[PDB]
RNA sequence: AGCUAGUUGGUGGGGUAAUGGCCCACCAAGGCGACGACGGGUAGCCGGUCUGAGAGGAUGGCCGGCCACAGGGGCACUGAGACACGGGCCCCACUCCUACGGGAGGCAGCAGUUAGGAAUCUUCCGCAAUGGGCGCAAGCCUGACGGAGCGACGCCGCUU
RNA sequence: UAGCGCCGGCCAACUCCGUGCCAGCAGCCGCGGUAAUACGGAGGGCGCGAGCGUUACCCGGAUUCACUGGGCGUAAAGGG
RNA sequence: GGGGGUGAAACGGUCUCGACAGGGCCUUUGGACGUGGGUUCGACUCCCACCACCUCCACCA
C-alpha cells in the first residue's frame, strides 16, 4: 500500500496520569476516527493525525520526554472518578518543558460516579492546574466523556457513525477539539535535512530502519545521508524507502514521523540519538560553552548552586548524554536563577549545530535549559 | 577491611635506620583497589618536591567498576606529614643520600589508607658491564 | 599484550587480538589490536600511531 | 606522484649538482654554491664511511630523481629493461630516455623536466598529429614532437624555444626550430647520456 | 599390519544402450597386503598460479575442462538424454497457511536479509550486442549475457 | 589533496628536551638504572606516495631432508 | 527502552593524628571508598540521577 498525503499532517500524543485512559482513549478515536474514512494513526476530514501513545512510568521517563518532544499538542487525560494526580500533574510541565504547543483535555470516567459537582469540580481543577504552568487554562477546550464506552460500543459496531451513540460522539467532541484550536504549524522543507532517530529495527530480508519526526527538509527514496553521532566516525549511506505508518511515501516532508530505509547498515551501527542529516552539514563533537538559564526552587528543581564538576544529563533531540560543566574562568559558581555561559564535555560525541536548544536533567528534577554557542571539540 | 601491605623486596634491600608513618592523598577510585590489595611497590622511592612529600612510581591498579574515572596507576600521591616532622626528613634528604622508601601499606582504626615509611641505606651502585667490540672498531672506522 | 601507554580495558571488554610474541613475558604470543572495539588508541600520541590506534590529531 | 617538493634539495645530498629548476639551477646558485653539503640540522659533518648498500641507493637514488619518475614507475621501467635483449645498463637508459616528458626535455620547450611534464599534462606537447598528455609514453623512433597552436603565442613558450637559436639538439635528434617540429632520431647510448651516473650500481642495488 | 564371503573365480541367469559380482541362484576356495593392503586424518582434480638460478616447493581464488551436489536421505517416472537446482513420490528437520481434516516451500540462480566471522557488493539498467529456447515468420522468453552501481581489493595511467 | 612507515646494528636516514629497568620498545641481538642517536615529543633526515604500515599464509633465503646439493672419531648421527 | 544485580564489613556519629587550601599554639571545615549531586548538626553507611560491567525482558517502516 503506498501512502497518499492529502490532508495537512500533525503530530500528537495523550499524556496523563496511569490507569486515567490514555490507551484506551487512543483506542477510542482509532475506532471512531477509522468509522468514517474507509504509536498510531487517524484522519479527520479536516486533518491526518499520528498519535504516539506515552506508555511508561516514573521508571520510563527516558521515553516521556523523546515522545513530547515532537507532537504539536497533547491530550490531557484525566479521570472524572479520580481528578488530577501526580503524573496528571508531572506530564504537564514536561510537556511544558519539552514545549508543547496547546494542550486539549479530556475527562474520562465520566461513565462512573455521577455528582453535579465532580465534573465541574474537576474541570475548575483540571484548568486551575493548567493555569499554573503558563498554558490557556480556562481557554482550553475540555471535553468529558467515557473512553472504554465509545470504544466499547464501537467494538459492538465498528460502523458507528457520529450521532449515534452519546458515548461515541464526545470521542468526536475531542477530534473537534484537535481539528481547531490544535493549529497545524510551520514546517520548513526548505532547509538542508535532518531527523533524530527514535527507534532504530530490521526489516527481515530489506535490512535496517531508523524513525523519527523529520526535523527540518526531506528525504526521498535514493538521497543520501550522513548517520551522525554516538559513533567512532560518521556513516555516509544512501536510503532505499520512506515509509509511514506501513505505508510506501514518496517523498518525507519535515514534520513526518516516519522510518527511513538505511541501505548497507547493520543495526548495531544505529541507535536512539544519532541523526540522518544529509552530508555536508552537522558534524559530531563533544565540547562547547553554551548559554544555560538556570531554573529555581520555583520550578525545575535545583535548589542550591552548583560548582563546575558538575556532570548533569543534557538532553538533545532524541537522546542524553552526561556532560562535564566547564564554568568559565573568573565565575565560580553558579546558582538558581540568572542565565550563565560556560563550557561543557560530553563523555559521548554528539550531533551538534550552531543554535541547538538543548536541557539540563539532574537528579530526577530539569535543572536548567539553555542553547549552543561555539562548537569547541 | 584491607591486608597489610608490604615491599619485602625492599624491606631487606636497604639497612633501616627511622622509620616515619603517613596518611595518602588517595583517590578514592584507589582506594578501592587498594582494599583488593591490588597493587606494588617495584621501583617506587619517596620523595618530596618543593615542601611537600609525595610518593612516587607507586602502583595502585585502576578499579574495574570506576570505569573511565580512574587515574594513572603511577602517580605522584601526596603525603600527609606533621610539619616538624615533615622537615626532619627534609634535612635528612636533602643533605645526604638517604631514600625514603614504602615499607607497607594498611588501614589504620579510622579506616584510612596508611602508608609506612623507611629511611633508606641507598647505594646499591648498579654494575653495568661494557663496551662491546663492535662499536670499538665502529667508531675507530668513521673518527679516522 | 596492550601496546601504547594506557589503556581503557576491563575485566570483560571486546578485544581483537593480532598476532606477536613478546621476547619477555613468557606465553603471551599476540599483540591486542589498539583502537578496536573497546581497546582505545592511544590519547596524547603524535608518532607512529597507525600502529598504536591513535588517528591524526589536527594541528589546531 | 612524480616528487613536487624542495628539488634544490636533492641537488645536494646527492652532492653531484642538479638542475630540476633549469635556469636558477644553473646561475651561481644551482643550491649547491654556498651549500653544497646534504640538508638538515647536520648535513656538514664527518660523512661517515657508506656502505656497500648506501652506494647501491645513492646511486639508482641520484639517476632515478635525475628524471622525477617515482619509484614504482622508475623500478617497473627497470624489471622490463632486464627482459629485453641486450645489455640492461643501457638499455634501462635507452627507455628512460624514451619518456615523452624526457625527450619533450632533451629537445628543448623546458628548460628542465619538471617543467617538462606540466607541459604535456597540458595538451601543450603533440605527437605525429595529434596531441598526448602521457609523461610516461615511450617515444618510438620517428614521432617528432611539435607544440600547439594555442601553446606558440605563448609569454613562455617564446623564451624557452628562443634559447635554441645557436645551441644544438642531442645526436640522436632534429630540430626544425620554426615550426617547431623536430623528430627522434634513434635510441640514446652511455656516452650520448654521460650522466653522473654508473648504470651498474643501479643494476645491483635491484637484487638485494 | 593383516584385510576380505558377493568376498575371488566359474556355469546359467536377471538387468542396461553396452562389458561386468552391476544383481541373483549354484559350484569351487578363492582375492588383496611392507612394491604398504585394511583402517584413520585431510582433500573436489587439471590447464595453470605464486615462488625459485634451477631441480624443486607451495597452491587450485577468477577465467577454461572434468567430477560431485541442490535443506538431510531414499526412489523411480518421463524422456534422445535425468534417476532431474527453481519436475514427482516418501521419511526427517525447520518455517509458514488452516474453518485442525490437510495444504504450500527450499536462494549452493540474480539481487537482498539474518547468523557466523577479521571480512566479502545494487532488492539496478537492457535484451542494443553476443549466446540459448520456441516459431515459416514476425516475434516471445532469457537476473545467460552486455552494462551501470558500491569497496584504494588488486594492477596500470593521472593530479596536487 | 598529502599522507604513512622508518632514522642503535641487520638498513637508507641524528640532535635537543622529558622520563630515571618507571613509562615504555621489541623481528633477532637487545635498549630504558639522571647527558637514552633504541622509550615519549619536537626539530631534522630517509624510504615511499594515494598510499604507507601491521597481522596471517606460501616460496625464497635455508646445501636447514642436500636429485641437482649434506652428513655420522670428539659437534646430532654406526645398529652390542 | 525497561527490571534486577555488583561498586568493602547484615553499621548514623568526628578528625586522613598530619601537608595543601578558605574562616576561626590549639579547635576546626574541605579532600578518599565508581563519578555528579541531594538530605542530616553530621553519611562509606541513607535516599536520587549518571558511569562501566552483569543479568532478565521487550523490538519488523
Ligand atoms: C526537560 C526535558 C527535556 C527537554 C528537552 C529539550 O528541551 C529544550 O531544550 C527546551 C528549550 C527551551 C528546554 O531547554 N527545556 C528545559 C526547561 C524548560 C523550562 C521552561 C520552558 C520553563 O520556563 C523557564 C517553564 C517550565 C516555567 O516553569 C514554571 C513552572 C514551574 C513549576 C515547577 C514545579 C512545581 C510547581 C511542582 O509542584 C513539582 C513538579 O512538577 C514535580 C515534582 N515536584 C514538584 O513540586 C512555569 O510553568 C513556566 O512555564 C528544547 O525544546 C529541545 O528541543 C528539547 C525538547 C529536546
Ligand atoms: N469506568 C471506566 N473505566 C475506564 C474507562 N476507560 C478506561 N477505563 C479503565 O481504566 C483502566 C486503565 O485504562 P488505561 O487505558 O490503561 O489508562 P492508562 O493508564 O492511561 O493507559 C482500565 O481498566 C480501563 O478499563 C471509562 O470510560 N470508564
Ligand atoms: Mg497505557
Ligand atoms: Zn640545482
Amino acid at each position: 500500500g503506498e501512502f497518499v498525503r492529502t490532508k495537512p499532517h500533525v503530530n500528537v500524543g495523550t499524556i496523563g496520569h496511569v490507569d486515567h485512559g490514555k490507551t484506551t482513549l487512543t483506542a477510542a478515536l482509532t475506532y471512531v476516527a477509522a468509522a468514517e474514512n474507509p504509536h498510531v494513526e487517524y484522519e479527520t476530514a479536516k486533518r491526518h493525525y499520528s498519535h504516539v501513545d506515552c506508555p511508561g512510568h516514573a521508571d520510563y521517563i527516558k521515553n516521556m520526554i523523546t515522545g513530547a518532544a515532537q507532537m504539536d499538542g497533547a491530550i490531557l487525560v484525566v479521570s472524572a472518578a479520580d481528578g488530577p494526580m501526580p503524573q496528571t500533574r508531572e506530564h504537564i510541565l514536561l510537556a511544558r518543558q519539552v514545549g508543547v504547543p496547546y494542550i486539549v483535555v479530556f475527562m474520562n470516567k465520566v461513565d462512573m460516579v455521577d455528582d453535579p459537582e465532580l465534573l465541574d469540580l474537576v474541570e475548575m481543577e483540571v484548568r486551575d492546574l493548567l493555569n499554573q504552568y503558563e498554558f490557556p487554562g480556562d481557554e482550553v477546550p475540555v471535553i468529558r466523556g467515557s473512553a472504554l464506552l465509545a470504544l466499547e460500543e464501537m467494538h459492538k459496531n465498528p460502523k458507528t457513525k457520529r450521532g449515534e451513540n452519546e458515548w461515541v460522539d464526545k470521542i468526536w467532541e475531542l477530534l473537534d477539539a484537535i481539528d481547531e484550536y490544535i493549529p497545524t504549524p510551520v514546517r520548513d522543507v526548505d532547509k538542508p535535512f535532518l531527523m533524530p532517530v527514535e527507534d532504530v529495527f530490521t526489516i527481515t530480508g530489506r535490512g535496517t530502519v531508523a524513525t523519527g519526526r523529520i526535523e527540518r527538509g526531506k528525504v526521498k527514496v535514493g538521497d543520501e545521508v550522513e548517520i551522525v553521532g554516538l559513533a567512532p566516525e560518521t556513516r555516509k549511506t544512501v536510503v532505499t524507502g520512506v515509509e509511514m505508518h506501513r505505508k510506501t511515501l514518496q517523498e518525507g516532508i519535515a514534520g513526518d514521523n516516519v522510518g527511513l530505509l538505511l541501505r548497507g547498515v547493520s543495526r548495531e551501527e544505529v541507535e536512539r540519538g544519532q541523526v540522518l542529516a544529509k552530508p555536508g552539514s552537522i558534524t559530531p563533537h563533544t565540547k562547547f560553552e553554551a548559554s544555560v538559564y538556570i531554573l529555581k526552587k520555583e520550578e525545575g528543581g535545583r535548589h542550591t548552586g552548583f560548582f563546575t564538576g558538575y556532570r548533569p544529563q543534557f538532553y538533545f533531540r532524541t537522546t542524553d548524554v552526561t556532560g562535564v560543566v566547564r564554568l568559565p574562568q573568573g565565575v565560580e559558581m553558579v546558582m538558581p536563577g540568572d542565565n550563565v555561559t560556560f563550557t561543557v564535555e560530553l563523555i559521548k560525541p554528539v550531533a551538534l549545530e550552531e543554535g541547538l536548544r538543548f536541557a539540563i536533567r539532574e537528579g530526577g528534577r530539569t535543572v536548567g535549559a539553555g542553547v549552543v554557542t561555539k562548537i569547541l571539540e | 577491611m584491607a591486608p597489610v601491605l608490604e615491599n619485602r623486596r625492599a624491606r631487606h634491600d636497604y639497612e633501616i635506620l627511622e622509620t616515619y608513618e603517613a596518611g595518602i592523598a588517595l583517590k578514592g577510585t584507589e582506594v578501592k583497589s587498594l582494599r583488593a590489595g591490588k597493587v606494588d611497590f617495584t621501583g617506587s622511592f619517596a620523595r618530596f618536591e618543593d615542601g611537600e612529600l609525595y610518593l612516587e612510581n607507586l602502583y595502585i591498579a585502576p578499579y574495574e567498576k570506576g570505569s573511565y574515572a580512574n587515574v594513572d596507576p603511577r602517580r605522584k600521591r601526596k603525603l600527609l606529614l606533621h610539619k616538624h616532622e615533615l622537615r626532619r626528613l627534609l634535612g635528612k634528604v636533602e643533605q645526604k643520600g638517604l631514600t625514603l622508601v614504602p615499607l607497607k601499606i594498611y588501614f589504620n582504626e579510622r579506616g584510612y589508607a596508611k602508608v609506612l615509611l623507611g629511611l633508606a641505606r641507598g647505594k646499591k651502585a648498579y654494575e653495568k658491564r661494557r663496551e662491546d667490540k663492535k662499536e670499538a672498531v665502529r667508531r675507530a672506522l668513521e673518527e679516522l | 599484550y596492550i601496546p601504547g601507554e594506557g589503556h581503557n580495558l576491563q575485566e570483560h571488554s571486546v578485544v581483537l587480538i593480532r598476532g606477536g610474541r613478546v621476547k619477555d613475558l613468557p606465553g603471551v604470543r599476540y599483540h591486542i589490536v589498539r583502537g578496536v572495539y573497546d581497546a582505545a588508541g592511544v590519547k596524547d600520541r603524535k608518532k607512529s600511531r597507525s600502529k598504536y590506534g591513535t588517528k591524526k590529531p589536527k594541528e589546531a | 606522484g612524480r616528487y613536487i617538493g624542495p628539488v634544490c634539495r636533492l641537488c645536494r645530498r646527492e652532492g653531484v649538482k642538479l638542475y630540476l629548476k633549469g635556469e636558477r639551477c644553473y646561475s651561481p646558485k644551482c643550491a649547491m654554491e654556498r651549500r653544497p653539503y646534504p640538508p638538515g640540522q647536520h648535513g656538514q659533518k664527518r660523512a661517515r664511511r657508506p656502505s656497500d648498500y648506501a652506494v647501491r641507493l645513492r646511486e639508482k637514488q641520484k639517476l632515478r630523481r635525475i628524471y622525477g619518475i617515482s619509484e614504482r614507475q622508475f623500478r617497473n621501467l627497470f624489471e622490463e629493461a632486464s627482459k629485453k635483449k641486450g645489455v640492461t645498463g643501457s638499455v634501462f637508459l635507452g627507455l628512460l630516455e624514451s619518456r615523452l616528458d624526457n625527450v619533450v626535455y632533451r629537445l628543448g620547450f623546458a628548460v628542465s623536466r619538471r617543467q617538462a611534464r606540466q607541459l604535456v599534462r597540458h595538451g601543450h606537447i603533440t605527437v605525429n598529429g595529434r596531441r598526448v598528455d602521457l609523461p610516461s609514453y615511450r617515444v618510438r623512433p620517428g614521432d617528432e614532437i611539435a607544440v600547439a597552436e594555442k601553446s606558440r603565442n605563448l609569454e613562455l613558450i617564446r623564451q624557452n624555444l628562443e634559447a635554441m637559436k645557436g645551441r644544438k639538439v642531442g645526436p640522436w635528434l632534429s630540430l626544425d626550430v620554426e615550426g617547431m617540429k623536430g623528430k627522434f632520431l634513434r635510441l640514446p647510448d652511455r656516452e650520448d647520456l654521460a650522466l653522473p651516473v654508473n648504470e651498474q650500481l643501479v643494476i645491483e642495488f635491484y637484487s638485494r
